[PDB]
C-alpha cells in the first residue's frame, strides 16, 4: 500500500496478484488524502508567521489652535 | 430630543448640534466610559499623567452610579460649568471634591486630589520638587474654607469662604464667552 | 462651540474648572479669544461631481492641498466653488481620509490612477491605513513588475544573445 | 391610505369587515383614528451626494439613527436637508436595509470602514443578510489577524529570544 | 392603467399610488397567491390561525376563477369593503359565506366559517370554552336571518334582516374614513 | 523514508516491522513538504519569465 | 498665495490659475529639476539637442542655488521675460549669460552658449556648417558690446550698446501680448 515492495513476500496465485495490483492503487488512494491538507497548513502557518514577522517589522519602522491649548498649560502652572 | 435639551442647558441649537458632531464622531454613541477619558483628556497633557484626575471627574459628570452615562448628562454639565452661574459652578466642583459621596472633604481627601494634579504636572517639577508642600496646599485651604476652624468642611462651610476671593471669581468666569 | 480638530477642547476647558477653588496662584491666563466665525460647507466640485464637507473638516491637517491655503487656485468665484479636473472616483477615498484619519484603499483601481492622485492632493502612500495597506503593496510589487563598440565588444554583445546575428 | 410598515393594514381592515354580520356582540371598538398627514420625500443629503426617500421608509427601524429621533442633530433648517458628513457609498448599503429589510455587504469594502459606518448609525452587524454573510466573516477573520526585572527575570526575558542582547 | 382604475374604485390617485407602492413592494407583481395571503393575515393574527379562514376571503376576492388574480381586482374589493356601500358590502360579505358558490348558506355551512374564526381566536379561550357554542352561534343567525324560518337563507333572505341591526350599520362604517 | 525498498535489509522481527510502517510513512510527510514550493516556484518563475519575453515583444510592436 | 503672487507678476488673476494647473498637472509641484527641464523644453524642439542649454537657464532661472526652486519663483521670472520691462529683461538675460555667477562674460564664456544654441540647430546646418563660425559669432558680439575694446563684458558694459539696436527692442517685445 505505501510502495516500497521489498519483494520478501510476493503473490503467486492469479488472485493474489489481481489483489495486490488492486491493493496498491488502493493505499496511493488513502494515504493520499492528508497528503494535501498537511502541506497546505505547513505553507499556511509559514506565510502566516512570516507575514506576522514583516508586520511586526514595519511596526518598528515606525496657531489660533496652540494658542488654545497651550492656555490650558500655562493655566496649570498656577501650581508651583 | 435636541429640543428638550436645549430648554436645559445654556448652549443655543447650533451649539448643540456642532458638538453632538464631534462627541459622535469620536465615540459613536455607546456612551464615554473611563477608557475614553483616560484618552481624551490625556491627549491634552502631554509629560504628565491623566489618568487618576480624570478618574474624579468621570465620578463627578457621572450623575448617575452607571459606569458610563450619556450625551444628555455630558452637555448637561458642560453648560453648567461653562455657562452656569457662580453659585452652581461652585456647588460642581463641590460634589467633585467630596470623594466620599458623602457630603464631607477631609484634609487628606481634598489630598487625594491635590496628589493627583501635582502628578499631572510632569515628571520633573519646574522648581524644586517637596512631597511635604502638597501638604502645605490643602491645609492653606482650610485656613480660608474652615470657618469652624476643625478641620471638617461642607458645601456651605465651603462657599461662605469661596465667594470674595476676586480672582476665583474672575477665574470662574474665564472660559463662559470663549467659543 | 469649536468643532473639527477642536472639537473636545470645550470638555478640557470645562474640567479646567476643577482647579480654580484650589488655584492658590494669584491670577489665571487670559483665555486665547479672537475673531469667531461659524462652519460653512465648503462645496468640492470634482470633475462635474460634487462633494461636500464641514470647512473644519478640511483643516484637519494643514501640508496638504486641500488643507493648506493653496486650493485657493482652484476657486472658481463666479460661483464659489472649488473645480478640480481630477477623477471622482478617487476623491472620495483622499476625503474620508481627512473625515476619519485613515487613509484607504478600494480593491478595484489602477494602483498607477492611484498613485498619482495621492500625489496631486498632497497626501503620501506612507500613511495608509494598516487595516488596508499590504494589498497596496502587493498591487505595488506587481505593478512595478509589470513596468520592468565596434569590433572588440561586439563579439561580446553577439555571444550573450546568439539571436543577435548569425555569426553568432 | 396607510403606507411603510403599515402598508398592508388597508388589507386586514378590509378582511375584518367578514365578522360584522355574524359579530353578535353588542358594539365593535370605535377605531384608533388621530392626526393624519402624507408621505415626503425625505432628503438625506450625506457628503453632498443627496438620498431621497420616502418618510415612512424611514421609520420601519426606530431603535436606530435614521429612524429615531435623534436624526435631528444633522438637520441643517437653513435648506432643510440632513446633511451627514460621513461617507457616501457605504449610506447606499444602509439606506438598502431600510428599504428591503436586509443589509448587505458589497464585496469590495475595507471591512474596518463598513464596521464603523454600521456603527454609526445604530446599525448592528449581527442582522446582515445571510445571502452576504459569511465573507463578512471571512474579511473578518482576515482583517482582525492582520491588526493581531533587574536580574531575575532579565535572564527569562533573554533566554526566550536570544537575539535580545549578545549574552542570551 | 392608473386612471382606468382611478374611476371605479373610491380611492383617490394619491391613495392608490400609496398602496401600489405597498403591494408591489412585497409580490413584485406576479399576483397574490394563496401562500401570501396564508401569512400576510397571519402576520396580523399572533397566538392563533390565519389560514383556514384566509382560505375563504381568497376565494371571495378571486371574482374570476383563477389560482392568483390581479391587483386591480383587490382594489376593488378593498374599495368596495371600506368605502363601498352597505348595501355592497353587504352583498359582498353573502357572496363570502356562500361557501357552494351557488346562491344558498346552510347552517352548517356557515358553521364552517364561524368554526374558522373561532380557530382564530386562539389556543385557548379566554373564558371557559365549549364546542357546541359554535353550534348555537351560528343557529342565533339563523334567528333573525330567516324570515321563512326553513333553515335556509339567499341573498334576499340574508339581507331583510341585517338591514335594522343598528350596531353593524355603524360597524360596517368603521374604517370609511381612516387612511 | 524514499520508498525505495531495495530488499536487501528487512525487519525480521515483530517491532522492526512497526517501526519501519511508520518510517516509510514518515518520510513519505517529510519529503513532500519542499516539493509543493519548489514545484510552485519553478512553474512561477517560468511563467514570469514567459509574461517577460512576451512584454518585451508587446513592446517591440510599438 | 494667490494674491500675494499676484501682486508681484504682472499676470493677473485667471492668468495664475490657469498655469498653476498646468504646471501642477505635469510635476504635481515637487519642484521642476533639470530632469525635467530637459525633456519638457525637449518636446519643444525635435531634430536637434535641448539639453545643453536647458542647463544654463535652469541655472539661471533658480534664483537661490537649490537643486529645484519652486512654483512661485517660477512665475515671477515668466513674468519678467514676458511681461516685464526692457531694462529688467536685459538684466535677466544678463544673468543667463554670465555663466561663471560672478559678473564678467569672457569670449570663450559665451562662446560655451552659442556652442549650445548652435548644437540646439539640429544634426546638419541648412546651409553649409562651419566650427570657426560660432567664433565669429561670439566675436561680433563684442563688436557692439565693448565700449572698452578689452574682450571684457559688465551689465553697463553689455547693457549701453544693447538699447538702440532697435530690431531686438522689438524682438525683446514679441510675446508681450500674446496669451
Amino acid at each position: 500500500m505505501t510502495t516500497l515492495g521489498y519483494g520478501d513476500m510476493v503473490p503467486k496465485t492469479i488472485a493474489g496478484k489481481i489483489f495486490g495490483s488492486i491493493c496498491s492503487l488502493s493505499g496511493v488512494l488513502v494515504i493520499a488524502l492528508p497528503v494535501p491538507v498537511i502541506v497546505s497548513n505547513f505553507s499556511r502557518i509559514y506565510h502566516q508567521n512570516q507575514r506576522a514577522d514583516k508586520r511586526r517589522a514595519q511596526k518598528k519602522a515606525r496657531s489660533l489652535i496652540e494658542s488654545q491649548h497651550h492656555h490650558l498649560l500655562h493655566c496649570l502652572e498656577k501650581t508651583t | 430630543g435636541l429640543e428638550q435639551l436645549e430648554a436645559q442647558t445654556n448652549f443655543t441649537k447650533r451649539e448643540l448640534q456642532v458638538l453632538y458632531r464631534g462627541f459622535k464622531n469620536e465615540c459613536p454613541s455607546g456612551v464615554v466610559n473611563e477608557d475614553t477619558f483616560k484618552q481624551i483628556y490625556a491627549q491634552f497633557f502631554p509629560h504628565g499623567d491623566a489618568s487618576t484626575y480624570a478618574h474624579y471627574l468621570f465620578n463627578a459628570f457621572d450623575t448617575t452610579q452607571t459606569g458610563s452615562v450619556k450625551f444628555e448628562d455630558f452637555v448637561t454639565a458642560l453648560s453648567i460649568l461653562l455657562r452656569g452661574t457662580v453659585h452652581e459652578k461652585l456647588r460642581w466642583t463641590f460634589n467633585l471634591y467630596d470623594i466620599n459621596k458623602d457630603g464631607y472633604i477631609n484634609k487628606e481627601e481634598m489630598m487625594d486630589i491635590v496628589k493627583a494634579i501635582y502628578d499631572m504636572m510632569g515628571k520633573y517639577t519646574y522648581p524644586v520638587l517637596k512631597e511635604d508642600t502638597p501638604r502645605q496646599h490643602v491645609d492653606v485651604f482650610f485656613q480660608k474654607m474652615d470657618k469652624n476652624k476643625d478641620g471638617i468642611v461642607t458645601l456651605d462651610e465651603f462657599l461662605e469662604s469661596c465667594q470674595e476671593d476676586d480672582n476665583i471669581m474672575r477665574s470662574l468666569q474665564l472660559f463662559q464667552n470663549v467659543m | 462651540m469649536a468643532a473639527g480638530v477642536a472639537a473636545w477642547l470645550p470638555f478640557a476647558r470645562a474640567a479646567a474648572i476643577g482647579w480654580m477653588p484650589v488655584a492658590n496662584c494669584p491670577m489665571p491666563l487670559a483665555p486665547a479669544d479672537k475673531n469667531k466665525r461659524q462652519d460653512e460647507l465648503i462645496v468640492l466640485n470634482v470633475s462635474g461631481r460634487r462633494f461636500q464637507t464641514w470647512r473644519t473638516t478640511l483643516e484637519r491637517y494643514p501640508d496638504t492641498l486641500l488643507g493648506s491655503t493653496e486650493k485657493e487656485f482652484f476657486f472658481n468665484e463666479d460661483t464659489k466653488e472649488y473645480f478640480f479636473d481630477r477623477d471622482p472616483e478617487v476623491f472620495r477615498c483622499v476625503l474620508n481620509f481627512y473625515r476619519t484619519g485613515k487613509l484607504h484603499y478600494p480593491r478595484y483601481e489602477c494602483i498607477s490612477a492611484y498613485d498619482d492622485e495621492l500625489a496631486f492632493y498632497g497626501i503620501l502612500p506612507e500613511i495608509i491605513g494598516d487595516c488596508c495597506y499590504e494589498e497596496y503593496k502587493d498591487r505595488k510589487r506587481e505593478n512595478a513588475e509589470r513596468l520592468m563598440l565596434s569590433f572588440r565588444q561586439t563579439m561580446w554583445r553577439a555571444f550573450e544573445n546568439p539571436h543577435t546575428s548569425t555569426l553568432a
